[PDB]
């Protein structure tokens, strides 16, 4: 089941989905926020060499998309425009919207070509690319994204 | 046109236990097998149709499954009246010459009982009609396998003896053996002692029956 | 409540005819397909035969070393299946068996497949067929002139 | 939640769409571009909660990419609703005894 | 539930994408996951007091009033309607105030 | 209304959205359940000429899909690539993520031409055409799928 965080005075714990405790009380659907957060934050490499060995090709895996509310001021950000020796594209167009991220410091613009040997690129690790309150599995094209992961929360 | 291969052959195990049979299709075929249970001397008894499915009355301990080429007969916990060959039967296509297989019987297995023996001269109406049948019993042993050896005058006799096994009992898990010599009166008349011998798991030693002619 | 008792079986020489009588009772005969499933000896189970109810036509089916020296009919109004056997040879020396395919198993085919599931099976008769004529059975006693057990029995020779 | 990271960014400087009216700003029409539609704010690591927050979001991914693969939605926006009926669910889904651990009365 | 379709299939060789639990490694990661033919599971369920043919019958009956459903809404796609069936289920017991001692309350 | 299934102690019934049954419990969204069956099922025809007989064109009718989240696997299933005489298409291609029926043992791929007279392909008995994981009131070009219709269950756990 998918984790749940439970927000008290100055406590964060995971729900007990076993559990019940009586003395949670969530009132209104305001109090549920998603939350976006920053690879950034954990203390990753942000030069361009490493953050790039951190994605790659794969075909077969239709992509996946979930929103979410809030997010984090990013420093660095990536827009990829990468096609193949051909010329033919290897990333797809941004769908109906799908917008860059909207706080960037740093944005980390790359052009070139690769064999982009597969339909989609993924991340690796298995993070999400974040976007303009949109999170995807995949590298859409010429569209700024940060690297995160998602939280859930109720606030109180 | 289609084949199906049943294993093993033949099986033993004890009371209680998890028995599994595998059937084996050479065709493709989704799930139109069907497994009978055939009691020695009665008919066959419808106990699954198609896959993991009982029919009507037949008792929670049978289990099917699998589907394709590969089918899987289950019983959780064996019990004495389950001892009866079983057939898995494909209904895909009109049947076949091999449409029914082999056959798989499955065997109880109990503790080792020594066999009680018995033995008996040829009757007089008998030995009227120029012919001679000696009888040795072997009843109420497991396993099935023993030896049985004739000996006419301490002299080892083979070719003119044959062997009868009983189906295991119901009620208690035992067979039973019966071995019939047959002789000419003129040979008959030729000698004096006359033994059966037999070795079995549940003896420590071969125990002997002998008589001699027109003894008390 | 479903009983099926089949007859008509006994000693025929080979290349003799012979006809055999199967009666059904507890359920709807009309209705449902009904087969000849023959076992030998030695060899296991061997479908020999299958006729469809008066709804899907009717047709008959028979096996391949069974072709062409059998058939099959039914009656309705007496709820009975005949099977009858010319040229026959001594491979076919076996315990016939008489069949029933019920309306309730042609529900649950879902696939619309000819073939059959067998629900319900009647004693069976013996079929020997040999090159020998038939001879009663001799009688012996057995005396038991061992102990707190003892055992008793008699022989049947011949 | 002891966040096992190799660093951590203390200081959330977080931005959002959630509403704060002031004038008619709110018609499209008048209203702000994309790029001006969210507000900030800055929320310091009190009592080790951003970090812990962080770690979370982590144990979540796994299950999360596991929700989006069982789905096909393209987009699934309704998370927030069904842990919401779950959290609902949980304690009103069957009879409620009274003075009972399962029972909130 | 009574099943009046000509034929029923007794048994349920069913497929999902629920996950059994206990993923190995780090196979949850979409790059090293399978494709998208081996992401889902398979099961046995055979005919148990006559349940499988009666699910049969029950989707056969349901499928009209799907379609009414469809024909309302508007939606290209429509993946709400197992929580708008648990908003219900919740709203039927406690859309209300909730009368002790009343049939349309469930407590105790 | 639409129905939902019950199965309380192996038995299935339909909840009476009249009655209130107070032990009924469901305790969380994952104990609620969408099933596809397929008409394969149900024992229907399976030859090209009775399936393909069984669907029809129709235009001023906006399709609709509708997800579920387990179906059946399938001996047969079907997908078209038919075109009209002056060679334009009969059929639209697939929607973003509808992909084929998951598990079919034969795939009956019928390829000709037809008059073709409406916008989209329904199934004239009201059925469903199931894909991965949708199901769809119209056929999609060159898209395998199954006939089938959808049941919703809450299993017990
Ligand atoms: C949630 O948070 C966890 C915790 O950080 C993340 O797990 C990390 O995943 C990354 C994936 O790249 C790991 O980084 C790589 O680790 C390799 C092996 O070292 C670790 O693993 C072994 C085996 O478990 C341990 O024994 C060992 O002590 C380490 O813990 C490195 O070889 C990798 O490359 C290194 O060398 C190459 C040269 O070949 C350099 O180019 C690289 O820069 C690097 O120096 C790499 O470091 C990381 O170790 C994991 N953390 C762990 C295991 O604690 C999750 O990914 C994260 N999830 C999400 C969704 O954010
Ligand atoms: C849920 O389950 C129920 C019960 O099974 C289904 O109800 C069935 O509904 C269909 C139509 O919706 C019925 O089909 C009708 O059958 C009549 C008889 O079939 C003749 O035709 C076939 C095909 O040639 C022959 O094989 C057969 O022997 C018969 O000769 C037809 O007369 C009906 O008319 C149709 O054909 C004419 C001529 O082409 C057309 O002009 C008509 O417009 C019409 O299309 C029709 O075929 C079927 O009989 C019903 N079942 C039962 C048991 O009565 C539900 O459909 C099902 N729900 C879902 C969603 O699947």
């Amino acid at each position: 089941s998918i984790p749940l965080g439970v927000i008290h005075n100055s406590t964060l714990q995971v729900s007990d989905v076993d559990k019940l405790v009586c003395r949670d009380k969530l009132s209104s659907t305001n109090q549920l926020r998603s939350v976006g957060l920053n690879l950034e934050g954990n203390g990753v490499a942000t030069d361009v060499p490493s953050a790039t060995k951190r994605w790659g090709f794969r075909s077969g895996v239709p992509p996946k998309v979930v929103n979410y509310e809030a997010g984090e001021w990013a420093e660095n950000c990536y827009n990829l425009e990468i096609k193949k020796p051909d010329g033919s594209e290897c990333l797809p167009a941004a769908p109906d919207g799908i917008r860059g991220f909207p706080r960037c410091r740093y944005v980390h613009k790359v052009s070139g070509t690769g064999p982009c040997a597969g339909d989609f690129a993924f991340h690796k690790e298995g993070a999400f690319f974040l976007y303009d309150r949109l999170a995807s599995t995949v590298i859409y094209r010429g569209t700024t994204f940060a690297e995160g992961v998602v939280a859930f929360l109720i606030l109180p | 046109d289609i084949r199906l291969t049943q294993s093993p052959s033949s099986l033993s195990a004890s009371v209680g236990d998890r028995v599994t049979i595998t059937c084996r299709a050479s065709h493709y075929i989704s799930t139109y097998l069907n497994w009978y249970q055939q009691k020695p001397g009665k008919a066959p008894k419808l106990l699954i149709y198609a896959a993991s499915n009982l029919q009507s009355g037949v008792p929670s301990r049978f289990s099917g499954s699998g589907f394709g080429t590969d089918f899987s007969l289950t019983i959780s916990s064996l019990q004495p009246e389950d001892f009866a060959t079983y057939h898995c039967q494909q209904s895909y296509s009109t049947p076949g010459r091999y449409t029914f297989g082999q056959g798989t019987k499955v065997e109880i297995k109990r503790t080792v009982a020594a066999p009680s023996v018995f033995i008996f001269p040829p009757s007089d109406e008998q030995l009227k009609s120029g012919t001679a049948s000696v009888v040795c019993l072997l009843n109420n042993f497991y396993p099935r396998e023993a030896k049985v050896q004739w000996k006419v005058d301490n002299a080892l006799q083979s070719g003119n003896s044959q062997e009868s096994v009983t189906e295991q009992d119901s009620k208690d898990s035992t067979y039973s053996l019966s071995s019939t010599l047959t002789l000419s009166k003129a040979d008959y008349e030729k000698h004096k002692v006359y033994a059966c011998e037999v070795t079995h798991q549940g003896l420590r030693s071969p125990v002997t029956k002998s008589f001699n002619r027109g003894e008390c | 409540e479903v009983q099926l008792v089949e007859s008509g079986g006994g000693l025929v020489k080979p290349g003799g005819s012979l006809r055999l009588s199967c009666a059904a009772s507890g359920f709807t005969f009309s209705n449902a397909w009904m087969s000849w499933v023959r076992q030998a000896p030695g060899k296991g189970l061997e479908w020999v035969g299958r006729i469809k109810s008066k709804t899907d036509g009717g047709t008959i089916d028979y096996a391949a070393p069974v072709k062409g020296r059998f058939t099959i009919s039914r009656d309705d109004s007496k709820n009975t299946v005949y099977l009858q056997m010319t040229s026959l040879k001594t491979e076919d020396t076996a315990v016939y068996y008489c069949t029933t395919y019920t309306e309730d198993m042609r529900y649950f085919d879902w696939l619309l497949r000819g073939g059959e599931t067998f629900d319900y099976w009647g004693q069976g008769t013996l079929v020997t067929v040999s090159s020998a004529s038939t001879k009663g059975p001799s009688v012996f006693p057995l005396a038991p002139s061992s102990g707190g057990t003892a055992a008793l029995g008699c022989l049947v020779k011949d | 939640i002891v966040n096992a990271q190799p660093k951590c960014n203390p200081n959330l400087h977080y931005w959002t769409t959630q509403d704060e009216a002031i004038g008619l700003a709110w018609i499209p029409y008048f209203g702000p571009a994309a790029e001006g539609i969210y507000i900030e704010g800055l929320m310091h690591n009190q009592d080790g909660l951003i970090c812990g927050l962080r770690q979370l979001a982590n144990e979540t991914t796994q299950a999360l990419q596991l929700f989006l693969r069982a789905t096909t939605e393209l987009r699934t926006f309704s998370i927030l609703n069904r842990k919401a009926i779950d959290f609902l669910l949980q304690r009103w889904g069957g009879t409620c005894h009274i003075l009972g651990p399962d029972c909130c009365i």
